[PDB]
């Protein structure tokens, strides 16, 4: 019950690989003893880069740290093969245990058989930001938003998952951090500028991405390099300029990384069909400057969140 | 899980059943913790971040033997993976660079021929051992917060929490925090930093005629126990 690690993973009955998390593939497993469902992520041990990766560390730390509704709960840690009689010798892995979920947010919007109203938008976008605002309080950071790092059961409740990124910030001191975060079509300028020390609005502008992918039903900015990805992000929310955000000339790629043109911010004409109550949400969390940028905090205080009470929740059906 | 044994079971520990006597383990103990704080240091480590390392040494030798495991690689290991928790991550090259700068040649043949594998390695079996149970609190946080609740002499107030600190870091080197939670062991060397500065701890709080006074911060704790943590902190001195 308590001594995690000591279970061996053949105790574990793995079903299949059900997508791609942070430091490898996720698996789909039944517990051989409980018959309950789980999801693993395995943990590799590098023995000539660190060891036992941090990341790993942090997220083991962080996840046993946090009891939320909108987040994913680590129910154990289990062990890969039984150690050669000369522990010097294994070189296995671990798996974390998850409960599993019965969809993730990504499978729903490439499916095309599904629809979202503006009523599921409004219950997903509420329980998404509820559960980044704790996290942010706790001075966490996620470090990797994302459509397939979203889950979502039956009974409508959202959940956060995949903290393989995470760490703690200091929130009364400005420190250096790690700057490849972030799947590049989630990531905010400031990380592709080059921003060591950056804020929590980094998880915000994911959410901004994720708010306006449930409308379109796929990726607002998709490209395959740094430079093809700040150039798709100035095309709709504007060149990163002094005029709108006067410290980037503190950022290191200003002068390398610049679009091809210093494009306008056409964000709110190419998104009008937008709900206007909507509208004014995204183009607050899609604002280049991370610190005019709208917190965690603030979008539950928006017209689009203020009022929209959870219970009572009506999730849309993709059946059988 | 919890982490806190008897003085029944700390004199049955996994060494103790192979044959080595209770004077040289304990001897190791305080070897393995002393290495610790001294590489810890020479790196430039957090209080909190050398403290979790030795927590993790003494809770290593309660599953298992020294005649299994070197107390220094041992000691390395925690050391190494402590700072990863804490957000204080070292590189293990550097670790190794500091041990062999203190340990001799002789000790330091510990580590065999490769040294990096050697910890790389015991990573496996210590994150097993722990259980995975990375957060470890330690009586400093509450060492400051229940003095600085306390009005009165800035100087004498001072003075006591310097010396309470000065022996909690004495408390490392022996079992206590295999015995005690760390409020117990903040109280404990408040309980003694107040003896030998003949100090009235009692009257610097909201009852100044209450002579236990530390029930406003930890509850249930009779005085015999704070005795009992005492006279293992000052068996650190007569030696
Ligand atoms: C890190 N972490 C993850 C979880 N977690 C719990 N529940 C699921 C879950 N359940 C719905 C689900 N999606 C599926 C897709 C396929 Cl193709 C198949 Cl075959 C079966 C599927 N089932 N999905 C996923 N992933 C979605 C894809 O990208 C990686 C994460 N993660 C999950 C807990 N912690």
């Amino acid at each position: 019950e308590s001594d995690w690690g000591k279970r061996c993973v053949d105790k574990f009955d793995i079903i299949g690989i059900i997508g791609e998390g942070t430091y490898g593939q996720v698996y789909k497993a039944k517990d051989k003893d409980t018959g309950e469902l789980v999801a693993l992520k395995k943990v590799r041990l590098d023995n000539e880069k660190e060891g036992f990766p941090i990341t790993a560390i942090r997220e083991i730390k962080i996840l046993r740290q946090l009891i939320h509704r909108s987040v994913v709960n680590m129910k154990e840690i289990v062990t890969d093969k039984q150690d050669a009689l000369d522990f010097k010798k294994d070189k296995g892995a671990f798996y974390l245990v998850f409960e599993y979920m019965d969809h993730d947010l990504m499978g729903l919007l490439e499916s095309g058989l599904v629809h979202f109203s503006e009523d599921h938008i409004k219950s997903f976008m509420k329980q998404l930001m509820e559960g980044l605002e704790y996290c942010h309080k706790k001075n966490f950071l996620h470090r990797d938003i994302k459509c397939s790092n979203i889950l979502l059961n039956n009974s409508g409740q959202i959940k956060l998952a995949d903290f393989g990124l995470a760490r703690l910030y200091n929130s009364e001191e400005s420190r250096p951090y790690t700057n490849k975060v972030i799947t590049l079509w989630y990531r905010p300028p400031e990380l592709l500028l080059g921003e060591e020390r950056y804020t929590p609005a980094i998880d915000v502008w994911s959410c901004g991405c994720i708010l306006g992918e449930l409308f379109t039903k796929k990726p607002i900015f998709q490209a395959n390099l740094e430079l093809a990805q700040l150039e798709l992000i100035s095309r709709l929310c504007g060149s990163p300029c002094p005029a709108v955000w006067p410290d980037v000339i503190k950022l290191p790629y200003f002068n390398t990384m610049k679009p091809k043109k210093q494009y306008r911010r056409r964000l709110r004409e190419e998104f009008s069909f937008i709900p206007s109550a909507a509208l004014d949400l995204l183009d607050h969390m899609l604002t280049l400057d991370p610190s005019k940028r709208c917190t965690a905090e603030q979008t539950l205080q928006s017209d689009f969140l203020k009022d929209v009470e959870l219970s009572k929740m009506a999730p849309p059906d993709l059946p059988h | 899980p919890c982490w806190y044994w008897d003085k029944k079971d700390l004199a049955h520990t996994p060494s103790q059943l192979e044959g080595l006597d209770p004077a040289t383990e304990a001897r190791y103990r305080r070897e393995g913790a002393r290495f610790i704080f001294d590489v810890g240091t020479r790196l430039g480590l957090h209080y909190d971040t050398l403290a979790t390392g030795i927590i993790y040494f003494h809770r290593f030798y309660m599953f298992h033997s020294f005649k299994q495991f070197p107390r220094y690689v041992t000691g390395a290991c925690c050391l190494f993976l402590a700072g990863k928790v804490e957000e204080t991550p070292k590189k293990c090259k550097d670790i190794i660079k500091t041990a062999r700068s203190l340990l001799n040649d002789v000790q330091f043949g510990q580590f065999g021929d490769d040294p990096k594998e050697e910890v790389m390695v015991l990573e496996r079996i210590l994150l097993q051992t722990i259980k995975f149970d990375l957060q470890v609190e330690h009586p400093y946080q509450f060492l400051l917060k229940y003095a600085k609740q306390l009005k009165g002499d800035k100087n004498k107030i001072q003075k006591l929490v310097q010396m309470a600190w000065t022996f909690v870091n004495d408390s490392l080197c022996t079992t206590l925090s295999l015995q005690w939670e760390p409020e117990i062991i903040a109280v404990a060397v408040m309980y003694l930093a107040g003896r030998l500065c003949k100090f009235e701890i009692q009257e610097w709080t909201s009852k100044p005629m209450y002579r236990r006074w530390w029930e406003q911060f930890v509850q249930d704790v009779p005085v015999d126990v704070l005795e009992d943590i005492c006279h293992q902190i000052l068996d650190l001195y007569s030696q």
